[PDB]
RNA sequence: AUGCCCCGUGUGGCGAAAGGGAAGCCGGUUAAUAUUCCGGCACCUGGAUGUGGGUUUUGCGCGGCAACGCAACUGAACGCGGAGACGACGGCGGGGGCCCCGGGCAGAGUUCUCUUUUCUUCUUAACGGUCUAUCACCCUGGAAACAGUUUGUCUGGAG
């Protein structure tokens, strides 16, 4: 697992063809949003504070890549 | 809580290749985790001191890391230490200089012997 | 008397250039605020010319005749002085403390050192200086 | 504060082995556990590694010597005699 | 004789005791005499002899060890080599 | 600026050269900081803009905190106090770089060969000098403050290390391809950097994009000495090299900051003379105008308009 | 390159599920297997071949006094060295886990009387990034009125 500190590098990671999946995790107790992208070798996590930048990044992401919001319970 | 643990491999004996350490898992259990032996630092080829700048790893892990991580930018770097290289340089220089001096004195003695014979 | 003077040939015993032969461009016995010890300003040969043979073609001869130089500020404790002396007129004041401060000046000085040393080598003197030390 | 009147280093052997044998082992044990001055570096750090082997902790030199002393009187006498026959042979 | 000369030198003149200070004295060129003990390592002995040949200073090979050289200088420590920079009232140079 | 008249002068440390001069960013002080050798001189120059009220305000801000450790704040000599210099700060080694915070309460000094004390933060009100970061990988060259956030940039020969001052932590490492970083500057927006090097390469880094240069360019034959952005809304930045020439660049940063910035060379400024293989050493921009002043190894400063 | 040259060192195999040794963790799942299945997240070894970087128009990178640092840093034969790779016992120090004590949330039990009570959960893996961690080594300097220093008396003009 690798951490991305910055949204643009997160965007070209999502633009890469290795980018298998993408999800949004919201931590309300901590007041933060993590954007995670799963690629061929690594899972990249970008941590952002509560801002308009998360929702604006959500449309700024590629549309072919499926973006999913993490539910409260990870059901099997 | 269950605080007692078991081996996770079929070797039941406390040999040197059966080293473990205790972890606590996110499931809340205490468990063993089998670990490898501790690597050791490369030693100087002349005095046997530990060479600074070089990692202490198991022998095959040196094939995975890059060359500047395994060397020091100096002659004999990664084999000999700086003090031993310095003694090598000084000793080499002094001995070849004394060889030149002895050759010159031998030529003088040969010339003196030739003059005495002639 | 003092032997660590200008044109004195020394051997470097510490650092990246350990074992290389240098010539003292300027001795600073009293020291400097940056280097508060007896030090020297030297120019040396990082890569010596290769050995050449009477049977070699001319083009191979100038190919195996290049010299890679360097310039250094060096502590006296890391120098081994030699009885040899290298009188070069093109090496007078090619470096100073401001040269080692200014990175364009030092790479400009290295070109002068390279040209002067290659000219002296092709002239054919100071074979001890232009041969490497075996240690 | 002297703790034993006569046994010294042989006090580890207790009342065993006999007085004469404890006194005989005491000499060699003292002279083998003592520290000596190095003839190469001048420091008092030469100690016995194994039988016949004497090493210095400072200058890292290893010497071939006696079993329980760093030198043997027969070897010293040989050194003197070998010197004198060396000037006899050379001159 | 050499011990009495060293005693007079310690009493009157100026010396530095030790390898690094002796090397600095030889580099400065103000060294008048260099004393090297018998059991000094041969590499250091050859280096100091080369330095003295370059600076044209005389070398005396003291027959004793570093312990005996320190005792001759009047110190309670060992000394492998030393540099006399000023003879004082002694005549150790005139030899 | 416009006339070229020399209204003030003072010899600070005699033989020691003045490496860096920086005005305090606040309009209300008119306080100049200079570095000569190992010393920092904080002074109020005798200028026509200085009124008695302005001089009194500047004086009380300079000496408010009055009412071996890193940094020795002291009053200067009597002649220096008569000339107008009011503070001298002594550090361990020779200072090469001064940077001022935008509020004017702190200034940082980079002194190469200062080892662990290479980068020092000085608080003027507290009269306090501290070393926040002891170990930095390599020899420090330059420092700067982030224009909008409590971040600190330290340029080493190889890397530019970005630090959060509140947590005193390392938040980013920026990797130019240079062997030796000569200088760097930060965009007023705060997300872009220009890095100039002795390897004749000018590098545009976008901090959101990568840790490696977004743009790599080479317009000079000789080594680059200074880079400087324009402050005040003009999308200009200048590059100063040892060949004695300035290069003026149009660099526009989009406001949405998810579109890549645009860099176009617009001008070559020549006529500055090279002496002893050194050309233009420093560059500065006007606060509101497209005018730049360049320092010279020939001994002249030049204003280009 | 219808032959020639170089080198010496010998001789193969079997022999350890406790020796040596490339690399996997957590959670879940079955009536019965699980570091093997599922989910998530990794690693090692071997191979082929691109792109981006590095070097180069003077072919084989730069910095630091140094210990050495830096994403790379031309390297055939022939040699040198290091790791693998090593006894028993004793006290001392660091780390993990367990044991112990206090507060707080939630739950449970006791409650003739007492008990702001007694007990239970409060966890964080492999693998990475970053900052740190004793010895050891380098620079300056030259120590007696000897000093530093361990529980244990060693170290220092050979600094
Ligand atoms: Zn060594
Ligand atoms: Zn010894």
């Amino acid at each position: 697992p690798q951490e991305v500190s910055d949204i643009k590098k997160f965007i070209e990671i999502c633009r890469r063809k290795d980018a298998s999946s993408a999800r949004i995790k919201k931590n309300p107790k901590t007041q933060q949003i993590k954007f995670k992208v799963r690629c061929q070798r690594f899972l990249y996590t970008l941590v952002l504070k509560d801002s308009d930048k998360a929702e604006k990044l959500k449309q700024s992401l590629p549309p072919n890549l499926q973006i999913k919001d993490v539910p409260k319970r990870n059901k099997r | 809580a269950p605080t007692r643990v078991t081996y996770r491999r079929r070797n039941p004996y406390n040999t040197t290749s059966n080293r473990t350490r205790v972890i606590k898992t996110p499931g809340g259990q205490l468990r063993v985790l089998h670990i490898k032996k501790r690597g050791t630092a490369p030693k100087c080829g002349d005095c046997g001191i530990k060479l600074p700048g070089i990692p202490a790893l198991r022998p095959r892990e040196y094939a995975t890391i890059s060359k500047p991580k395994k060397t020091v930018q100096r002659a004999y770097g990664g084999s000999r230490c700086g003090n031993c290289v310095r003694d090598r340089i000084i000793r080499a220089f002094l001995i070849e200089e004394q060889k030149i001096v002895k050759k010159v004195l031998k030529e003088q003695s040969q010339a003196e012997k030739k003059a005495s014979k002639k | 008397m003092k032997f660590l003077k200008t044109s004195r040939v020394c051997l470097v015993t510490r650092g990246r250039y350990a074992g290389k032969k240098v010539v003292i461009i300027q001795p600073v016995d009293q020291g400097t605020k940056s280097h508060p010890y007896g030090h020297a300003l030297v120019a040396g040969i990082e890569r010596y010319p290769s050995k050449i043979t009477r049977r070699m073609s001319k083009a191979r001869i100038e190919k195996r005749s290049k010299i890679k130089p360097f310039i250094k500020v060096i502590n006296y404790n890391h120098l081994m002085p030699t009885r040899y002396t290298l009188e070069l007129e093109g090496l007078k004041a090619v470096i100073n403390a401001d040269t080692f401060k200014e990175p364009s000046q030092r790479e400009e000085a290295k070109k002068t050192v390279k040209k002067v040393l290659e000219d002296r080598y092709n002239s054919g003197k100071n074979r001890w200086f232009f041969t490497p030390l075996r240690f | 504060s002297k703790r034993t009147k006569k046994v010294g280093i042989s006090g580890k052997y207790g009342t065993r082995y006999g007085a004469s044998l404890r006194k005989l082992v005491k000499k060699q044990e003292v002279t083998q556990h003592a520290r000596y001055t190095c003839t190469f570096c001048g420091k008092n750090s030469v100690r016995r590694t194994a039988v016949g082997i004497w090493s210095c902790k400072s200058c890292k030199k290893t010497m071939a010597g006696g079993a329980y002393t760093v030198s043997t009187p027969a070897a010293a006498a040989m050194r003197s005699t070998l010197r004198r026959l060396r000037e006899i042979t050379e001159a | 004789s050499i011990g009495a000369k060293l005693a007079l030198v310690i009493k009157s003149g100026k010396v530095v005791l030790g390898y690094r200070s002796t090397l600095k004295a030889l580099r400065s060129g103000k060294a008048k005499l260099i004393l090297i003990a018998a059991n000094t390592p041969p590499l250091r002995k050859s280096e100091l002899e080369y330095y003295s040949m370059m600076s044209k200073t005389p070398v005396h090979h003291y027959s004793g060890t570093n312990i005996e050289l320190g005792t001759a200088c009047g110190k309670l420590f060992r000394c492998s080599t030393m540099a006399i920079l000023d003879a004082g009232d002694s005549d150790i140079l005139a030899d | 600026l416009l006339t070229g008249r020399q209204v003030w002068s003072v010899k600070l440390n005699g033989d020691e050269a003045v490496n860096t001069v920086r005005w305090r960013p606040t309009k209300d002080t008119f306080i100049l900081a200079a570095a000569a050798g190992e010393d920092i001189f904080l002074m109020i120059p005798t200028h026509p803009s200085v009124t008695p009220a302005l001089d009194q305000a500047s004086r009380d801000i300079l000496n408010a905190g009055f009412g071996e450790p890193p940094g020795k704040w002291a009053r200067p000599g009597t002649r220096l106090e008569d000339e107008g210099v009011l503070l001298r700060i002594t550090v361990r080694s020779t200072i090469k770089a001064i940077s001022w915070h935008r509020r004017g309460d702190h200034f940082a000094t980079v002194s190469p060969s200062g080892q662990r004390s290479s980068v020092a933060i000085h608080t003027l009100s507290k009269h306090l000098t501290q070393i926040p970061f002891r170990k930095l990988n390599g020899l420090a060259q330059t420092a700067s403050f982030h224009p909008l956030r409590p971040l600190f940039f330290v340029a080493t020969q190889r890397s530019i290390r970005c630090y959060d001052l509140q947590k005193l932590e390392l938040v980013k490492i920026v990797q130019p391809g240079a062997k030796w970083i000569s200088s760097f500057d930060v965009h007023p927006g705060g997300d872009n950097l220009v890095v100039g090097s002795y390897d004749k390469r000018l590098l545009w880094h976008d901090l959101d994009l990568s840790n490696r240069p977004y743009k790599t360019m080479r317009f000079h034959t000789e080594a680059i000495r200074a880079v400087r952005f324009h402050k005040g809304g003009l999308p200009l930045f200048a590059d100063a090299s040892d060949d004695g020439s300035l290069q003026i660049f149009h660099g526009k940063v989009p406001n949405d900051q998810l579109e890549n910035p645009t860099i176009v060379p617009v001008k070559m400024l020549k006529g500055h003379k090279v002496v002893n293989k050194l050309g233009v050493l420093d560059i500065d921009w006007h606060p509101r105008e497209p005018w730049c002043v360049s320092a010279g190894a020939d001994g002249t400063a030049r204003l280009w308009m």
